[PDB]
């Protein structure tokens, strides 16, 4: 009677917050790409961050002579061991263990290292997702198809993309993809020396591979102005990434 | 018969839809806050079928119930969640936190399929945090129930608002209507003392939300904004106001007058007692000011702050 | 000044770290939801879509579209919860597959998974609930064979009961499928020669399946001279009961927290 | 170029491993308790590389560091988590809850690849619970840090 009137609350007063942590935006972009590839039958594979030059370079078609293996550009620890410069060595090692038997269809996320000064667009440690498909009649159209799915997952389906011939040691033919223009994915048909070295028969098996950089994808997607924000862990940064996302309206 | 797997020539990546994915993430969030997933019967008794319903909408009854208690489709998740709470409490499970996502059923007149609507609901009673040896004992109250409905909105990237409502079966004094984009989507409230007493419960809180409404909102991608380069300025105010003015009202007045720099407002204290005209309360509010493009001069702040004070004063809110 | 307070801290501030931690409570996922999610995951990685539709359904989709003509012994007003002569609580998740099939206008592939609540006009007890959960699947494409069914049902039994699970296919009859079977998993308890779970049989029934019947294809808008299909169903309630030794179905629908809060943690495959 | 997708005649369900699944799950449960996922630099000063090591093992130093800050691989996740916390506090974020899962690195010496070990760590300071109008202010103490570890073990079905 008065009970109900005396126990009147102001229901608009601050609620007792039960706080939510955030998933790192680099991790978000990773997971999303994994989930895409899971549903196509791929395996996500994880490997060593400190690698042999065989796996990081040699197995990737970068012989002793190559500008890529320059001690000035990579973080060596001995002449034979280095902070890996990409997640390709996990893909090269996974291939060899398959023993000439496909299909391989793997996605390899993780931290990669580049001997460089850090600034707003360069971190000496950054993230990468690589993928590898090896199977009997893989053709570049198959690559193109997969790349459009990746773009569609990252930036939505109406987002305009651009495919440009290019060149990498470990693939041929090769491609770069821009999104409307900004580069995001590098990819190609795996070079036969690369199949041949990890014990596939390049007369039977073809392949395609790709890399992209979640640090860069995320910066682009959100307009994050400095890559180092990812590795500084200011909570005013991280807390902007609590919520779900949809495609949109 | 040998064993093989079908090879699909239309290739398509299997993925949760957006709604499906949001629902899994939401259930992770609720669970992460201590709420157990309930699963209740859709069919209730015919006199329960309209409990906590929003619209008068017709109910759907079976032609031949196996059982008077399962005869009509619920128009609300709460009746069976309240029962499950009563059940638990009578078993001396005093701390009950349950949520459900589940459908309710409104009749579409005769010989049409009803409207099946997905709801998120839950119910809460007992301690939220205990560590006896340290003297910690946080009883579940309306505001922690609010805190759960807010954690929902936060995770889904929505904003809800709250306004006192009267819902039969809830405490008239501790019931809020929850709104999204100005539309009612649900409510949060302490159970009516009489309903709780019937079920031998203590202070118990339910919430029910039209999850279909919630899922229709396209949120897009997260909006990243760079951290402000410049520090803001905080002023506190203590506003004497008639006891029934909701704090939302004062916050709105402040935003309405806060022009470009008023960033947010936080009530940090409410005082009702002998040190203050009876029928008045004093509400203390922290005003936070911020320019993303410049540093704040005391004088630029004072100019707006004075405008805000006057608007408040003229709407009956004494400093 | 500072070293003096540092040291007094050091001397004063020792705690018994074995004391009760301040708990940050986890709620549980319902055991029925857990099983439903792992089956979705399995199917997602294979290219399927998870599909939901109506729980109150029309006779046409629940029955007719599924090759139960107005005649039939299952159309039975006593076995099913009707609301009118035409509209009933769905008895399985098939009507959702039937409707999705129909909207594909005779074009494949269809590959869908439909989890959800289903209803039987039945008194409840340790082994019967009038509202239970089902997961159906439907795959329809051009050369679908029963060996393709088998291979898929096998991934299902592995997903649920372990990498070493075998299956067994026993002849049976359903109206919507043909050939039809009931499917056992080998017992995950006893390795061979029998225990109380598999009832000293070695084999536990967990699924029914079959090749979709032409009439069902043709009614949906598909050409059964070019398209074939398989479909299957399973009961999360039964599965979880078998998996965990839960002894009474109704424990799922009582929401005793001392039952619920048992199911908080992750699982794996042990050794 | 035609756009196509490769059709694998050898059919497999793409799924997270058991370990991958526990990880995603464990992360949600951490986030659920209010911890933000941090990602830190693997390379620390040679001087910090052995901090909190369990563990008396050789560290792994770069031949040619670019920075003294980033010269040697960490044997602990905390130095850079503490660093991030200090940073936040200096920037007046008084409430910092971070967890990280990431690797630390132990020398196997002698031109062998190191032991890379995945660690779960985190760091906590400030208030855990506030609602000031109600006078709720629950400071993070040792037994809340304990609750977080117990929630980890709870979730993974481990007995610590
Ligand atoms: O072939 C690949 N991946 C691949 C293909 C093309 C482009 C890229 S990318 O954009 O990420 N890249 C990273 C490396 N960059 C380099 C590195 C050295 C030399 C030239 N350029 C170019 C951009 C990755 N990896 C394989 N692993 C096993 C077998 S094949
Ligand atoms: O065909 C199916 N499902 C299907 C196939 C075989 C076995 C089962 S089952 O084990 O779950 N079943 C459930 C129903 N039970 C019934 C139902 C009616 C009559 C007889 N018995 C038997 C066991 C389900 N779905 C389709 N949707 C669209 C086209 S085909
Ligand atoms: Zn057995």
């Amino acid at each position: 009677n008065q009970q109900l009137a005396e126990e009147t609350i102001d229901v608009t007063l601050p609620s007792r917050q039960i706080s939510i942590g955030s998933k790192h935006p680099l991790t978000r972009t990773v997971e999303e790409i994994e989930d895409l590839f899971l549903g196509l039958g791929y395996e996500i594979v994880d490997g060593y961050e400190v690698e042999q030059d065989y796996y990081n370079f040699e197995a990737l078609n970068l012989p002793k002579s190559h500008p890529a293996r320059d001690m000035q550009d990579s973080f060596y620890i001995t002449d034979e061991i280095l902070m890996r410069t990409h997640t390709s060595p996990v893909q090269a090692r996974t291939m060899e263990k398959r023993n000439g038997q496909g299909p391989v269809k793997i996605i390899c996320p993780g931290k990669v290292y580049r001997r460089d000064s850090d600034d707003a667009t360069h971190s000496h440690q950054f993230t990468q997702i690589e993928g590898l498909v090896v199977d009997k009649n893989i053709k570049m159209s198959d690559l193109k198809g997969t790349l459009e799915l990746v773009a569609k997952k990252l930036f939505g389906a109406d987002r305009e993309i651009r495919l440009r011939p290019s060149y990498f040691p470990f693939t041929e033919p090769s491609v770069e993809v821009d999104v409307s223009w900004i580069e995001i994915l590098g990819a190609g048909m795996v070079h036969p020396n690369v199949l041949e070295m990890a014990g596939f028969d390049s007369n039977e098996y073809s392949g395609f591979a790709f890399g992209m950089g979640p640090d860069r994808i995320a910066m682009l997607k959100y307009g994050i102005e400095d890559i180092r924000y990812f590795y500084t862990n200011d909570v005013r940064f991280l807390e902007q990434f609590k919520a779900v996302e949809d495609r949109g309206e | 018969i040998p064993s093989s797997l079908p090879v699909f020539g239309e290739v398509t990546s299997g993925e949760l839809t957006d709604r499906q994915h949001k629902t899994r993430t939401l259930k992770e969030t609720l669970e992460g806050a201590g709420l157990n997933q309930a699963i209740t019967y859709s069919l209730v008794s015919k006199d329960h079928a309209k409990d906590f319903a929003l619209q008068e909408r017709p109910t759907i009854s079976l032609l031949m119930p196996m059982s008077e208690a399962h005869a009509t489709l619920r128009q609300s998740l709460l009746p069976h969640l309240i029962e499950a709470t009563a059940y638990n409490v009578a078993r001396k499970n005093k701390d009950v936190r349950l949520y459900e996502i589940g459908r309710v059923f409104f009749g579409n007149g005769e010989g049409e399929l009803p409207d099946e609507v997905e709801y998120l609901s839950g119910i809460l009673t007992g301690e939220y945090v205990v560590n006896a040896w340290q003297g910690k004992k946080e009883e579940i109250d309306f505001f922690i129930a609010k805190g759960v409905v807010d954690r929902v909105a936060e995770k889904l990237n929505l904003e809800f608002s709250y306004k006192a409502g009267k819902i039969e079966g809830l405490h008239p004094g501790r019931t809020a209507i929850v709104s999204l984009g100005g539309a009612g989507i649900g409510f949060i409230g302490e159970l009516h003392p009489q309903v709780a007493a019937d079920n031998d419960l203590k202070r118990t809180y339910v919430f029910e939300l039209n999850y279909d409404a919630m899922m229709q909102v396209a949120v897009g991608y997260i909006n990243y904004e760079q951290i402000p380069k410049f520090p803001g300025v905080t002023r506190d105010i203590a506003l004497e106001v008639n006891h029934d003015v909701p704090s939302s009202e004062l916050k709105q007045i402040i935003h309405n007058n806060g022009e470009d720099i008023l960033q947010s407002t936080l009530v940090f204290d409410v005082y009702e007692g002998e040190h203050l005209e009876k029928g008045k309360k004093s509400v203390a509010i922290r005003l936070n000011y911020l320019d993303t493009e410049d540093t704040l001069t005391d004088e630029r702040v004072s100019k707006i702050h004075d405008k805000i004070l006057e608007a408040l004063q003229a709407q009956g809110a004494t400093i």
